[PDB]
């Protein structure tokens, strides 16, 4: 069936840099709208990134500036380059992929948690 | 007889007693019963004619009996008048036709009185009557039958009558094309989603539940529909109209119940997306269809074979065991319980999950001014849903829990076009849940085998 895998969320320190993928199989991805969705512990889902067919790259108020999502037909696969990362920027991030309302597909998302005290047990 | 034939499209027939044009109560195929307005004298006259009691309600065979008893008592109506015997030797087969049809209708005395058309009636002169007849009462009242009248004698043809069968071949045209459409189109869409690995996912196993119910109708319902209309008559057994209507009903059912399974699956995957592949399994997909079907089972095929559906009115009694006779009488109860299971409840179901679907898509539309492309065709696809869907069912769910409610509101041919509009449902939904991509892909690839 459709398939949308998440990799290369994880730890990473304040300030530090993560590079998100998702790989897609099972549908016309050239012709497909891409998001990056996260949702903070307790709190409503939000828009990350988004990137048309046409290559337009759209963000959130937040991210503005710090991340950058990229599309790569040829492999099936989105990117989302985030730097300065922030400890609010703990969420989980998804992939999302749509043509119209029933042509929406997501991927089971990966944990990024940003902190200072990563591995160091006080 | 082409009398007989004229008649027969002029007054059409009904089986229980009705109000002409006049407000005059008739039975069968134009049998006046009486010009009184009370209802007891007319069931009274109805009894004293056909010779037993009827409650109101006759057969067809004793309304082709009142038929022809009309046709030749307004015969021998003309033959006793003095002054419409020489016009009526006059003219011929064809034209006779047409003075039997108006002493049919407003009696010897009545048609008698036209002293200046059937003079020019008499002298041959048509085109003169012609316009003679149209400046009367007679012409007024009842304007699309005088009309085929006057026309019938003045041109001495039956060319007037020639439409009758022009719009039967017609909709027996159209009627294939729906057939046509909708199983060529709900095969396609069941062929593609179980060849193809790639499309079988949890939304599109909801569609392939849809697509059989769907289908199933467009060879069972539909065209046994088509040919009762156009036969005019049923010519299978009483078990097979109630085997047939069962599979009606319970393809309506399942069809309706999965666009709001849908419809939900859709809420879940807009409101809460990161939960979504959690909520629903495909396991539980299998689930959710299992019960649509034993659920539509409970309101077809349990209430229909075991008669809890039947109504108690005499022409329903007559049509359950009339061998002939396949007209969907129910009760009030079955008919507004099997109303809501069936369309309302998905229906407030549907409009309260899309109106979240609204709500979350306009607050997304907020937030950024362009590229906002997810959340457009989000709305355009959620009009197109719930426009066909209403557009389709709703006139022909509201008109079904009238017609149990208040009678004499709803018509015979009414239930039956906006129960039809409701079929052809069936032949656009594969035209609004399978536009992606990837079925337009794997329809272009089956035929192009
Ligand atoms: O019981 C409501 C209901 C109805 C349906 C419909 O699809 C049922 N379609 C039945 C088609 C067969 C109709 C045969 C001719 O019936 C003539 C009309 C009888 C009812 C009637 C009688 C007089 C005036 C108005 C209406 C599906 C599901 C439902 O729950
Ligand atoms: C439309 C038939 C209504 C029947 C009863 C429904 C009750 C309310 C539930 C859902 C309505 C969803 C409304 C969807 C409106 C779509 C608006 C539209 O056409 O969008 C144009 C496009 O966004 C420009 O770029
Ligand atoms: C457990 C959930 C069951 C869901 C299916 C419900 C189906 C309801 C359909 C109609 C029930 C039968 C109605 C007949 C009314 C009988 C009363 C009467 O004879 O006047
Ligand atoms: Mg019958
Ligand atoms: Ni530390
Ligand atoms: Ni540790
Ligand atoms: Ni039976």
């Amino acid at each position: 069936q459709v398939q949308l895998q998440e990799s290369g969320g994880g730890l990473v320190q304040p300030g530090g840099s993560l590079r998100l993928s998702c790989a897609a199989s099972g549908f016309a991805f050239s012709s497909y709208e891409l998001r990056w969705y996260r949702q903070a512990p307790g709190k409503q889902h939000e828009l990350v990134a988004g990137i048309t067919t046409g290559g337009n790259t759209y963000y959130a108020d937040s991210v503005k500036g710090r991340f950058t999502i990229s599309r790569d037909n040829a492999k099936n696969t989105v990117y989302l380059q985030m730097s300065n990362l922030r400890p609010e920027d703990t969420a989980v991030y998804a992939c999302n992929a749509n043509w119209d309302l029933l042509s929406d597909y997501w991927g089971q998302g990966t944990q990024v948690t940003v902190s200072s005290h990563h591995h160091h047990h006080h | 007889g082409n009398i007989f034939e004229m008649l027969r499209i002029d007054e059409g027939l009904r089986l229980k007693i009705y109000k002409d044009t006049e407000g005059y109560y008739t039975i069968g195929i134009g049998h006046l019963l009486t010009k009184s307005p009370s209802l007891n004298a007319a069931k009274s006259e109805l009894d004293k004619a056909i010779g037993r009691n009827t409650n109101g309600v006759i057969t067809k065979d004793e309304a082709e009996k009142l038929f022809n008893q009309d046709v030749d008592a307004a015969v021998r109506g003309i033959l006793r008048n003095a002054k419409l015997k020489p016009v009526y030797d006059s003219l011929d087969a064809v034209r006779r036709a047409a003075l039997i049809n108006m002493v049919f209708q407003m009696g010897e005395t009545g048609v008698a009185g036209f002293t200046n058309s059937l003079r020019m009636l008499q002298q041959k002169r048509w085109d003169e009557a012609a316009v003679n007849l149209a400046k009367s009462r007679w012409y007024n009242q009842t304007p699309n039958r005088a009309k085929r009248v006057i026309t019938t004698f003045r041109t001495g043809t039956w060319d007037a009558y020639a439409a009758d069968e022009v719009w039967v071949v017609g909709m027996g045209i159209v009627m294939s094309l729906i057939v046509l459409a909708i199983v060529f189109g709900n095969v396609l869409v069941i062929t593609a989603i179980a060849k193809f690995e790639r499309l079988q996912t949890v939304t599109n196993y909801f569609i392939t539940s849809l697509a059989c119910a769907d289908l199933v109708m467009g060879l069972a319902v539909v065209p046994f529909g088509a040919a009762h209309i156009l036969t005019k008559t049923w010519t299978f057994g009483n078990f097979w109209c109630e085997f047939w209507t069962s599979i009606d009903v319970l393809c309506v059912t399942a069809s309706i119940e999965t666009l709001c399974v849908i419809a939900v699956d859709r809420y879940f995957a807009i409101t809460s997306p990161f939960k979504y592949q959690s909520l629903l399994t495909k396991n539980k997909a299998r689930v959710i269809i299992l019960m649509v079907w034993i659920v539509s089972g409970l309101t077809s095929f349990l209430p229909i074979q075991m008669h809890w559906y039947r109504a108690t009115h005499q022409e329903a009694i007559n049509c359950y065991a009339e061998e002939t006779c396949c007209d969907f009488f129910t009760n009030q109860a079955y008919a507004i319980a099997s109303s809501i299971v069936s369309f309302y409840v998905p229906l407030v179901i549907m409009v309260f999950v899309y109106s979240r679907v609204f709500q979350e898509a306009k607050r997304q539309l907020q937030k950024i001014d362009k590229f906002c492309l997810k959340e457009h065709k989000a709305l355009k696809t959620l009009g197109i849903i719930m426009g066909t869907f209403t557009l389709c069912w709703l006139p022909f769910f509201i008109v079904n829990i009238v017609h149990v409610i208040q009678d004499n509101l709803i018509r015979k041919e009414v239930y039956i076009l906006l129960n039809w509009i409701g079929y052809v449902n069936s032949g656009f939904n594969p035209l609004i849940y399978c536009r992606s991509p990837d079925f337009r892909i794997a329809f272009q690839e089956l035929l192009c085998l």
